[PDB]
């Protein structure tokens, strides 16, 4: 078989700058290889044909060069509407094999992230079980530290983070952090608090409430 | 244009069979080379089969054995019969034929379907729980104010969730599932509004679970004390 | 009057392998010798005949088939064989009783930047049925609607081109292959070998 290589695994580039995507070929594959764009949630686009064509409706940004076992991918001057994982397919061997994939992260001003924090409901309560929801909304970078304080006791194990995709438009990320316990543990403490440390914030920021109410 | 739309994914114990279906619009699946290719969301894309307009078909190693690659021309229709499927199949299955072989003038159209989720699982189908996100004096800030859904213990994916029935849409942010230890998928949906809008207007969220048949209809209430 | 083996086997051009050439041996005496001595090939396969013994027969007629493919593709020339050569270029029956002779080719028939002159069939309806031979260059529709000729969406030359250069891999590499169908009929044996009485 023909094992692809693609690099880099994902790359952070501002707008406007050049984004250039290598893929290697363990054998010679001639030009027989297309680039796709899948954006988040979408099917797979065709971007590039045997290297260099380039399908119709593609911008001229979108450049594509190489051949025999090495080939690349660029963008001339990056814009918001083209981040997406992209990956390089070879055909014409069987079986047709495609690259690990090269996520794309638009860069932009460092954004504090906006905390908030949700008790568990009465509804919820009433099941047996309570979850804690910890949110963070509109932020850069993507990295952010968040902890659970529960009577000044840091919480592990419980905890269970989600991260939202990219907006096309602030090209920002939003965190959900979910704590569940049993309604015995929950009733076990008083104080339930998350601590968000990011780049944003000269400080980290703790959301806290007390069981009841405060 | 090109369509292909795809169906048969679902929910399968280990060992089961399941017949994936994909017709086509535009395209002659009878005379086109048709590709059948699963995508695991942590290995990323995999060819597994592909069947040539003479009749010849082709399956990757990993699915050799397994499944069946096949077509009706009355239909239009390409088929893909899985059986005794494992846990590692577990991935969005597309149809599609593969573009390339350009010459100077023409080339030949790569167009991909839509796709279908095929769950390979023991564990049997669950209805999720929705609960208030409620907002509160720890949800405002700004002049802004943050309420949402939650959406616990379900099982097998997708769920789709709406606002005010497709009323709000600005400011949703719809989280995707992760899958909790007790093996069931858990996600939350959070929604930004104005401060002022906590008394007049009223937010439901639209929670719809195909998979068991439940449609949630949560009415998310600021906070009180009883 | 020996068979012109010679003729088809050192050949300075083939043809492509969607036109393959037939050469149809009759009326002469062999010598496969001259086909065994010759270990520059790397390639060499047998269904059927006996390579030995091969030279102690007569045949009512031989036929050397001769065309170009790729390395990667040379396992279709077999009998049983399915991919784009076996089914829309040049198919072997199931029944072959002969020899597949393939010898790499890349220090004669590649070109720097491209020898576009070898083509392959690559949009073909049905299977090709054995020994047969399609050189149509009409348009191949790929769609519902009518191409008229004329090529573009949904409407395919279906001959691919070959992009033999020197500096491809081994798999790319141009391959000359000739294919050696030994037929005995119900009629005089016109072609022995030398170990005939
Ligand atoms: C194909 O390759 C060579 C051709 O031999 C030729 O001999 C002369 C006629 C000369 O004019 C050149 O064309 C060739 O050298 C055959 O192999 C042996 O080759 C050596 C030299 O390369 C030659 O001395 C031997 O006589 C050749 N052996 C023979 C002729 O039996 C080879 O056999 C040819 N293939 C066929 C099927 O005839």
């Amino acid at each position: 078989d023909i094992q692809m290589t693609q690099s880099p695994s994902s790359l952070s580039a501002s707008v406007g700058d050049r984004v250039t995507i290598t893929c290697q070929a363990s054998q010679d594959i001639r030009n027989y290889l297309n680039w796709y764009q899948q954006k988040p949630g979408k099917a797979p686009k065709i971007m590039i044909y045997d290297a260099s064509i380039l399908e119709t409706g593609v911008p001229s940004r979108f450049s594509g060069s190489g051949s025999g076992t090495d080939f690349t991918f660029t963008i001339s001057s990056l814009q918001p509407e083209d981040i997406a994982t992209y990956y390089c397919q070879q055909y014409d061997n069987l079986p047709i094999t495609f690259g690990q994939g090269t996520q794309l992260e638009i860069k932009r001003t460092v954004a504090a992230p906006s905390v908030f924090i949700f008790p568990p409901s009465d509804e919820q309560l009433k099941s047996g079980t309570a979850s804690v929801v910890c949110l963070l909304n509109n932020f850069y970078p993507r990295e952010a530290k968040v902890q659970w304080k529960v009577d000044n006791a840091l919480q592990s194990g419980n905890s269970q983070e989600s991260v939202t995709e990219q907006d096309s438009k602030d090209s920002t990320y939003s965190l959900s952090s979910t704590l569940t316990l049993s309604k015995a543990d929950y009733e076990k403490h008083k104080v339930y608090a998350c601590e968000v440390t990011h780049q944003g914030l000269s400080s980290p920021v703790t959301k806290s409430f007390n069981r009841g109410e405060c | 244009e090109v369509q292909l739309v795809e169906s048969g994914g679902g929910l399968i114990q280990p060992g089961g069979s399941l017949r994936l279906s994909c017709v086509a619009s535009g395209l002659t699946v009878s005379s086109n080379y048709m590709n059948w290719v699963r995508q695991t969301p942590g290995k990323g894309l995999e060819w597994v089969s592909v069947i040539y307009s003479g009749g010849s078909t082709f399956y990757a190693d990993s699915v050799k054995g397994r499944f069946t690659i096949s077509r009706d021309n009355s239909k239009n229709t390409l088929f893909l019969q899985m059986n005794s499927l494992r846990a590692e199949d577990t991935a969005v299955y597309y149809c599609a034929r593969v573009g390339g072989y350009c010459s100077s003038a023409n080339c030949v159209s790569d167009v991909w379907g839509k796709g279908t989720t095929v769950t390979v699982s023991s564990a049997s189908t669950k209805g999720p729980s929705v609960f208030p996100l409620a907002p509160s004096s720890k949800s405002t800030s700004g002049g802004t104010a943050a309420l949402g859904c939650l959406v616990k213990d379900y099982f097998p994916e997708p769920v789709t969730v709406s606002w005010n029935s497709g009323a709000l849409t600005s400011g949703v942010h719809t989280f995707p599932a992760v899958l909790q230890s007790s093996g069931l998928y858990s996600l939350s949906s959070v929604v930004t509004v104005p401060s002022s809008s906590l008394g007049t207007q009223t937010y439901i969220c639209n929670v719809n679970h195909k998979p068991s048949n439940t449609k949630v209809d949560k009415k998310v209430e600021p906070k009180s004390c009883d | 009057n020996l068979c012109p083996f010679g003729e088809v086997f050192n050949a300075t051009r083939f043809a492509s392998v969607y036109a393959w050439n037939r050469k149809r041996i009759s009326n002469c005496v062999a010598d496969y010798s001259v086909l065994y001595n010759s270990a520059s090939f790397s390639t060499f396969k047998c269904y059927g005949v006996s390579p030995t013994k091969l030279n102690d027969l007569c045949f009512t007629n031989v036929y050397a088939d001769s065309f170009v493919i790729r390395g990667d593709e040379v396992r279709q020339i077999a009998p049983g064989q399915t991919g784009k050569i076996a089914d829309y270029n040049y198919k072997l029956p199931d029944d072959f009783t002969g020899c597949v002779i393939a010898w790499n080719s890349n220090n004669l028939d590649s070109k720097v930047g491209g020898n576009y002159n070898y083509l392959y069939r690559l949009f073909r309806k049905s299977n090709l049925k054995p020994f047969e031979r399609d050189i149509s260059t009409e348009i191949y529709q790929a769609g519902s609607t009518p191409c008229n000729g004329v090529e573009g969406f949904n409407c395919y030359f279906p001959l691919q081109s070959y992009g033999f250069q020197p500096t491809n891999g081994v798999g790319y590499q141009p391959y000359r292959v000739v294919v050696l169908s030994f037929e005995l009929l119900h009629a005089p044996a016109t072609v022995c070998g030398p170990g005939s009485h």
